[PDB]
């Protein structure tokens, strides 16, 4: 197993074991497996992360700025804002994603690849 | 108004783990 | 021994290059194609959509060399030209 | 009037419990961020432009972070001392100082003292956001880019004036009784180095070092604005807990 | 004296030689290359193996297409040789 | 013998060289910059509609050199010179 | 001369070039195949069986175009079609 | 047998191996620089026109290789050495 | 008059030089790029010299087992010859 | 029955060919692959290019010496065949 | 015309495509496998002791297949067999 | 009615020009690889050249040694042709 560190600017979001953490960098889609080498990247704008769970429900998560940071050991996720699935309110999701503001639009959108309407 | 110690304003740094160049 | 026997195993063997080359190109460079496509697919699946075009853009312009050598195969041995 | 400063340090010491969990919620983040950037720059070139100091600087934008609520005893007074030491200093060294504030308190002394202020925000010295934090950091961070083609008074081929020399003052709350106003050089940073931990198994970036480096020092300024922001917040709880203290106890 | 079939032969085999020659260098090399493009996208991100399939089996299943192209014509080269007298 | 005879294989055999040369440089470098432009492409949609030049430039070389080999081929094959 | 020799001959070329092509195609495809399943146990460790499902897709289609080959050369050199 | 016939078949075949060789690296060598030059513009716009000043140089000696033999090839077919 | 048994040989000597010199190409580069694929891997990390080694063999033991059925073939060719008169 | 000079210039003119294009084969693959480095550096860091050139020229330097060499030798094979008799 | 001298002129042919395919094969590997050790040596400078050992493993081979491919000429040319 | 002598230089003559253009095949495209390892890193890192130039200079030994032998027995072929008479 490996342990995720789901950690944002104000406060740390969530910690915990986990079997497979699937994101999505610049570079593209990555899946981070328990002995994964040592990595640095940056998620993309519109970034959702699912943290694949031993027994429970794989969580998934809608990030704004992230920052991944694979180490032997642990996976941590520093972002500037995260948001769980149950919490996501869809209806502003898709209000304010195709919004005019650029930020607002990738949030929206990492808030809808996080409901799985994508 | 007595200027602030030049030492006396801390400096923001990155550390780097490399010996000095 | 009848000239035609030599010129037609001439034919032959330069219809058998033309064949060698064109299977090595098209190979290979389709193979590089699909290298390319295959890794757009894995690092942004959506690009699926738009990564087709390109794709034959590059399949279809190195199926072609394969292609004009084709023909130029059935030429040497076909109606192979200069034969007596 | 003893019953209303009372009850003022009572909600003062809940504050201050408050922003002193807040200052402890965002160490974490803080602690890998700056880990992140030491591994960058361990494997990059150190030329940013925030880590480069500018040839002949001759303007320093100084970010004053005060209160708006003004029941603090000599928060603001220390903060704005601080702040006109630092711009004695600016000055001795050839540097025109731009100002930035943060809370009402600075706006006003600044106002009396005929000092154009650039740009100013308030509403959140008492519980700042990360979203605050971002928004002047982003400014300041903009301003100092700008100032990187400027020449003479020259906006050059910017359009805008920019700074050489980013600061910051604000109350780095220490303990419960001692709160004092620092002021701290936030861009240019001071590229140091640190003897051999870890680089037996090089980190892999993505893309590449350069790019994550450019991503990722101006995300280390805003976290380093918010922890000011958030040290200023704990100060200011306290200044006025023990105002508050002083005043029931006169009254 | 030489028999005309026997040098048509020869020029036939050897044609037919050269035409799997190239074939199999290309197959070779172009699925290796499909592969590796495979092996490194589930390495990557090891649940896209299912989607992967679709074009890997678009770029290999047309590779294959061209040495299997030349298979028929090798044929053609030996077992119905053109030309023969 | 007749000298025409072998003087029509040996340019058989030389076009055969020339185009299956042709093929596999032409496939093969087709390859490569298809993979290039669909890499680009993939990675950023945006670029698709800048990416095309310097693809069309190299894909332009490249078929240069292949209609270079074809034309010399035909040479060989259908006026080979020093034939008698 | 016996025409029988000269068709075993050029047979004898026949199904060394064959072999030739076989075992580049083979050698080299194997190669580029295992630097990426290598590459990829590098990256993930735990992915290493998930690898080797594509792998042997990979070498497993490799290896057929070889052994095909094969195939054939023997039928070359055992059994030379238009022997006689 | 007329020696000239053979000196010429030999020629034509030397002159078939020369372009075709030269074929193969050209093309390739083209598509490989290429590749280089679409994935720079793909990385950085802005750098286009500061790819094509060390992308023609590379063009430029790669052709280098391929025209030499192509003229070396003109030597071989036309005036052939030793033709006797 | 020449030999018959000197043109099988010598076609037979031809097709064995061709087969081992393929033989020869496709074991040098494939395993070339195996050892690329594995130094590298050594020079991310240390660690993975344990490891990398399992995949490397199975790259090389199938590399190399197309070179040496090369050459036993080759060596059929050679010293003894099929249809050979 | 003919001369056998001719026979020798015939060989001569068809190992000069093989010398020709591997020489060709070679130097145009290698000076791809160099100017691909060449290239990409530049992309990385435009003000390397003049630092790019120092290695960059060395590397062509060590290939197309192997083409010229193959120049060389091949008109040994060609205008002054050796054997010729 | 003895048979012996079409023998040796096939074995010199064999021997040549033998050393050919060896001299491909030792320099493309070993400059694959060069470039994976200059490729580590920048990135890690200190990794130079322990990048040898796996380099000179793959050189290992790749040199000794040409060896052996050396070996088989001298068979070829020196003691041919199946001479008369 | 053939001169031996002839076909033996021949064959002298095919097999060198065989040697040859293997030789510089594989010299053109090591030395290419070298030269592009060795200008990346140069790229990424400008004062890397003197640490540089060792496993550089390595591998162009290597090929270069490779590239000579060839030549060595490329020069026997031609010259002191084995089994001439």
């Amino acid at each position: 197993d490996l342990n995720v560190e789901i950690v944002a600017v104000e406060r740390e979001l969530w910690s915990g074991p986990a079997t497979f953490v699937f994101t999505r960098t610049t570079a593209g889609e990555i899946g981070i497996l328990p002995r994964h080498i040592p990595l640095v990247a940056q998620l993309v704008d519109d970034a959702m992360v699912r943290v694949e769970r031993e027994g429970e429900d794989d969580l998934r998560i809608a990030v704004d700025g992230g920052f991944l940071s694979v180490t032997e050991e642990t996976v941590r996720i520093l972002v500037e804002n995260a948001q769980f699935e149950s919490e996501i309110d869809a209806d502003a999701a898709k209000e304010d994603a195709a919004s005019d503001d650029e930020r607002t639009a990738a949030w929206g959108r990492a808030r809808l690849r996080a409901l799985g309407q994508i | 108004a007595e200027a602030l110690d030049p030492e006396d304003l801390e400096k923001e740094s990155v550390k780097v783990r490399k010996p000095a160049p | 021994l009848d000239p035609n026997a030599i010129i037609t195993a001439g034919a032959l063997i330069g219809g058998g290059l033309i064949m060698g080359g064109g299977a090595i190109g098209a190979g290979i460079g389709d193979g590089i194609a699909g290298n390319a496509l295959i890794s757009g697919i894995a690092r942004q699946p959506e690009a699926q959509g738009r990564l087709f075009t390109p794709f034959f853009i590059t399949v279809g312009l190195v199926e072609a060399a394969y292609f004009i050598n084709l023909a130029f195969m059935a030429l040497f041995v076909f109606a192979t030209p200069g034969l007596q | 009037i003893k019953k209303i400063t009372k009850a003022q340090e009572l909600i003062a010491t809940s504050r201050i419990a408050k922003a002193q969990a807040r200052v402890e919620a965002a160490r974490p983040y803080a602690a890998e961020i700056t880990n992140m950037l030491t591994e960058l720059a361990g494997a990059s070139a150190l030329d940013h432009p925030l880590l480069v100091e500018r040839k002949q600087p001759k303007r320093a934008g100084v970010l004053v972070v005060s209160s708006d609520r003004g029941l603090c005893g000599a928060y603001n007074a220390n903060v704005l001392r601080r702040a006109e030491e630092l711009f004695s200093l600016l000055r001795d060294e050839g540097k025109d100082p731009v100002l930035y504030v943060v809370g009402r308190k600075a706006l006003g002394y600044f106002s009396f003292r005929q000092r154009t202020v650039v740009e100013s925000w308030t509403g959140f010295s008492e519980r700042p956001t990360y979203e605050n934090a971002r928004e002047i950091a982003d400014t300041l961070v903009n301003a100092f880019m700008a100032g990187a083609d400027d020449e003479g008074d020259d906006a050059g081929a910017d359009g805008i004036l920019g700074v050489d020399e980013l600061h910051i003052v604000f109350t780095e709350f220490r303990s419960m009784l001692s709160q004092t106003a620092v002021a701290r050089r936030a861009a240019p940073m001071e590229v140091e180095y640190v003897g051999e931990v870890g680089p037996r198994t090089l980190y892999s970036f993505e893309p590449d070092p350069e790019t994550l480096f450019d991503a990722l020092l101006p995300r280390y300024i805003a976290t380093r604005v918010y922890a000011a922001l958030l040290e200023a917040a704990a100060s200011e709880s306290a200044s006025r807990r023990r105002a508050m203290k002083s005043a029931t106890d006169n009254a």
